RNA sequence: UCGGAGAAAAUCCUCCGAAUGAUUAUAACCUAGACUUACAAGUCAAAGUAAAAAUAUCUUUGACCCAGAUAUUUUGAUCAACGGACCAAGUUACCCUAGGGAUAAUCCUAUUUAAGAGUUCAUAUCGACAAUUAGGGCUCUUGGAUCAGGACAUCCCAAUGGUGUAGAAGCUAUUAAUGGUUCGUUUGUUCAACGAUUAAAGUCCUACGUGAUCUG
RNA sequence: CUCUUAUCUUUAAUCAGUGAAAUUGACCUUUCAGUGAAGAGGCUGAAAUAUAAUAAUAAGACGAGAAGACCCUAUGGAGCUUA
RNA sequence: AACGAGCUUGGUGAUAGCUGGUUACCCAAAAAAUGAAUUUAAGUUCAAUUUUAAACUUGCUAAAAAAACAAAAUCAAAAAGUAAGUUUAGAUUAUAGCCAAAAGAGGGCUCUUCUGGAACGGAAAAAACCUUUAAUAGUGAAUAAUUAACAACAUUAACCAUUGUAGGCCUAAAAGCAGCCACCAAUAAAGAAAGCGUUCAAGCUCAACAUAAAAUCAAAAUUCCAUAAUUUA
RNA sequence: AUUAAACCUUGUACCUUUUGCAUAAUGAACUAACUAGAAAACUUCUAACUAAAAGAAUUACAGCUAGAAACCCCGAAACCAAAC
């Protein structure tokens, strides 16, 4: 009978050499996800459907941001094959009430607080 | 008579075949 | 018939509540707790339902435990499972009704 | 059947996506305990409203402006 | 084509996405007034001071709630090593 | 119909029992709170009151209506088709209406193996034990005429290898689909036989190949 | 019947006159292999292919009309016999 | 003209749990087809589901230990992600499913249990496999699934053979060879012999004598059926 | 779509019934007219008056009075009475 199932601890414990190749550090962890889905629910068992509503995963390729504590990471492990995480980075800092409305997401991760569309020269 | 197996598991044996690495000189060749 | 335990462990009980029903003694009564003739267990207080391990002494009169219970050897002794109910209220409390 | 060159590489990429998902999913910021009661404020706050528009159904009012203009339907140039 | 390039560089997958080529205004007027925003480009605005508000208010939560902990850490610790009272002993106490 | 045991919460699955009997120092009334359950029916019980000097253990049937009994409380079902019509069986090919359907084993062939047959000698000719992602065939639609299309796993005609091939006859294997492949008859014979011939009287597929072409 | 042949009359065919019936979703109405409900003119893949009449054959259109028969059901019927 | 029981009118709009049909638009929500009783299984009533309205307050996912079980279903603290849930009033329809993938049970069917599905793209056509959050205009753009895949090798080939004696044994004889026990001998080198073959014997080999050299599994019945192709980053 | 009627590309008739599936099987030659959901016990909405409402007989521990809101068509074999 096709049923839940528990993942064994030991996955989630890295290696050295995983930090290197992902570049990063075990101390100092990052504190906000970037989530997005990239497949489809149609065909996967209910308990999974209701997670990804839970998590505001409804649109494909639209990020959503989440907390990095124990209580989100138990969710996420159950439909990590149909989302992609990345860590955040705040290379300017946080964004403060002066500078909210200037804010653009890159690609990469990076949340800038200054958005000009001007060449950087 | 073998059970055929769904096409998802068939995938999955492909991908997960044995490579043996290969030497870079032949041994016989070499002195 | 469904046969089983109606109240398990850490739920509220109230007075009358039956707690188990059984063929034969799988669980015997224990704290505020008493016997059904169709032996059944229900709550004669208001508490929290326990279930616990205890040693076993039967009465003098009957003979079968008695004869049993001498012929165990001496290292140790046998043991059953009771249900206890604890209560959560006091009786009663005394007011003050007249100033005389 | 075979499989095809096509299948084998995309089903690879894949792979690979979900490796760097379980090691992001490692490095907890706070542990459990550091998380009790951390957002507990917020959390009151949206029930009050949930249950505060439920209980707030009942009629509308009614206008006697709304019923006078119906007069209006024979408007005229005198 | 050219997804993976252009992510290599930094830039979106898709070029109708952010950059001066999408976001830019199209047309102004002959005399040199500006045009009124697209209506697009609004939208677009809103939904990223959605998601920067909702950052502050993730990290604020999550700082306040450490040292919160670390604070009832010690009120414990203090109350730990208490004492009152005497200590006699002998015949008589 | 109800209960007990296995499968284990399915079954027309595997088994046993029940429509009570024995002993009872005689087991009241009243009443919180619960189990079980579609409905109906069925279980357990604190406190209070009352008799006495507290529970009888063994452990399983039947609604309503309607008739009883007596001095007000009680009694009536193999209604066993067991949620129970107060009281009714056969037969129809003489038949009718409304509709719904319809109309692994065996066994033989081919490969692998090789004890024993073959005077001697495994494989000229056969061949146990087995092996074969091997082929293909208590019961109850086919013939014939006419015209044929096609497969080769070949009956005859043709080209070849081996032989326990002297010649002549034969036995076995390879290649090939070219055209052909008869006429009459039932005393007995569980899907058989008989007479006269032929170079030969092949094995099969094609909704009995074929009934808007015919017929038993 | 082996084993069929010849002739005449009726029918048939051409001209003149009068003029029905069952039938009919629409049709610009092809072959082979595959798929499929033993099933394909219409679906997949190949191939073939100027347009219309007149006279013939009956393989297919699960060809048309069957008051044609066998099996089952209904708290639908009727005839007959009784214990 | 139609008799297993005539015909006509009326009772009569007989009855039919069975067959067929049941006429404008738009928006919104939604099923399972499990359990129980029935002269009941081609039907109906109750639960359960769904649904509209109303009152007011906790629900869903998760869930430590500590139990109850025997040596994953209950149970639901505190938190976190999140918006439902209970009570009251009203109302029908439905009560046969189908295929894929798991675990069993009676031995390909037949039941029981958990999960998923109903393309306009893909697998040749393609209800059930795979990619896919609704639906609109545009001669814009980035992507998803996607019937094809690239027959051998990796201890020997060269030269030879003398004898105690034909070893015993009812076996004539059984001589290295039917056995049957022993199995020794000379010589550089020779098994009372690893095979053939002789009625037994003869005869042919093998191993020995010198002399040389090389070096495990695997990529049938109408008429064939896209066309083709081994190297440009 | 197109400069261009046909050529190129895309596309397995309709209703009902079946297991949400049809190259299954019912029904249809075409035109015009005709041809099938009906009731107020309870509930909800809108008003009048209100410890009372109603134009006599009825209901009432906020009720009572009035309005609006609803439940198909065609088809047997038979049975009985009286004539012919
Ligand atoms: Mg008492
Ligand atoms: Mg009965
Ligand atoms: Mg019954
Ligand atoms: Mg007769
Ligand atoms: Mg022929
Ligand atoms: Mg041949
Ligand atoms: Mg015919
Ligand atoms: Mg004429
Ligand atoms: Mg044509
Ligand atoms: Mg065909
Ligand atoms: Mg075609
Ligand atoms: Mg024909
Ligand atoms: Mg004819
Ligand atoms: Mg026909
Ligand atoms: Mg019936
Ligand atoms: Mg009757
Ligand atoms: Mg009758
Ligand atoms: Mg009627
Ligand atoms: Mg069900
Ligand atoms: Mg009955
Ligand atoms: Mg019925
Ligand atoms: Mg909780
Ligand atoms: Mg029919
Ligand atoms: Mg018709
Ligand atoms: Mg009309």
């Amino acid at each position: 009978k096709f049923t839940k199932s528990r993942i064994p601890d030991k996955v989630f414990q890295p290696k050295p050499e995983d930090h290197e190749k992902y570049g990063g550090d075990p101390q100092n962890p990052h504190k906000l996800h970037i989530v997005t889905r990239i497949r489809s629910t149609k065909r996967r068992p209910y308990w999974e459907k209701d997670t990804i509503k839970m998590l505001g995963l409804q649109k494909a390729h639209s990020p959503q941001i989440h907390k990095n504590i124990p209580s989100v990471n138990a969710k996420l492990k159950v439909v990590k094959h149909l989302i992609r995480i990345q860590p955040l980075k705040l290379p300017q800092g946080l964004p403060t009430e002066e500078t909210m409305s200037s804010t653009c997401l890159k690609s990469t991760g990076e949340l800038v607080v200054q958005w000009h569309l001007k060449p950087v020269e | 008579h073998w059970r055929v197996m769904h096409f998802q598991r068939q995938k999955l044996m492909a991908i997960t075949e044995y490579i043996p690495p290969k030497p870079a000189i032949n041994p016989r060749c070499l002195p | 018939k469904h046969y089983g335990i109606k109240k398990m462990e850490g739920h509220y009980v109230h007075a009358g509540n039956i707690l188990g029903t059984q063929r034969q003694f799988r669980w015997h009564p224990g704290a505020h707790v008493g016997l059904g003739r169709n032996k059944c267990l229900y709550a004669l207080e208001e508490g929290i339902v326990r279930y616990t391990k205890d040693v076993y002494v039967p009465n003098p009169k009957n003979t079968e435990a008695v004869d049993l219970v001498t012929s165990l050897p001496k290292g140790a002794v046998l043991y059953k499972t009771f249900v206890h109910v604890v209560p959560a209220k006091p009786e009663g409390t005394f007011k003050l009704v007249d100033m005389l | 059947r075979t499989v095809s060159f096509q299948a084998k590489e995309s089903m690879i990429r894949r792979l690979e996506v979900e490796a760097e998902n379980h090691y992001w999913l490692s490095m907890p910021y706070m542990t459990a305990e550091q998380e009790c009661g951390h957002a507990a404020e917020r959390r009151a706050q949206a029930f009050e409203a949930i249950k505060a528009a439920a209980t707030s159904k009942f009629p509308k009012h009614r206008y006697i402006a709304d019923q006078l203009d119906h007069l209006n339907i024979s408007k005229k140039w005198s | 084509a050219g997804g993976q390039w252009r992510l290599q560089q930094g830039l979106a997958a898709n070029p109708s996405g952010y950059g001066p080529l999408t976001e830019l205004p199209d047309w102004s007027f002959a005399d040199g007034r500006p045009a009124p925003p697209m209506k697009g480009q609004l939208r677009r605005k809103a939904q990223r001071e959605k998601l920067a508000r909702r950052v502050v208010l993730l990290t604020q939560e999550m700082d306040a709630g450490i040292q919160a902990w670390k604070l009832r850490q010690q009120k414990l610790q203090e109350e730990r090593k208490k004492e009152h009272d005497l200590k006699p002993k002998g015949t008589l106490l």
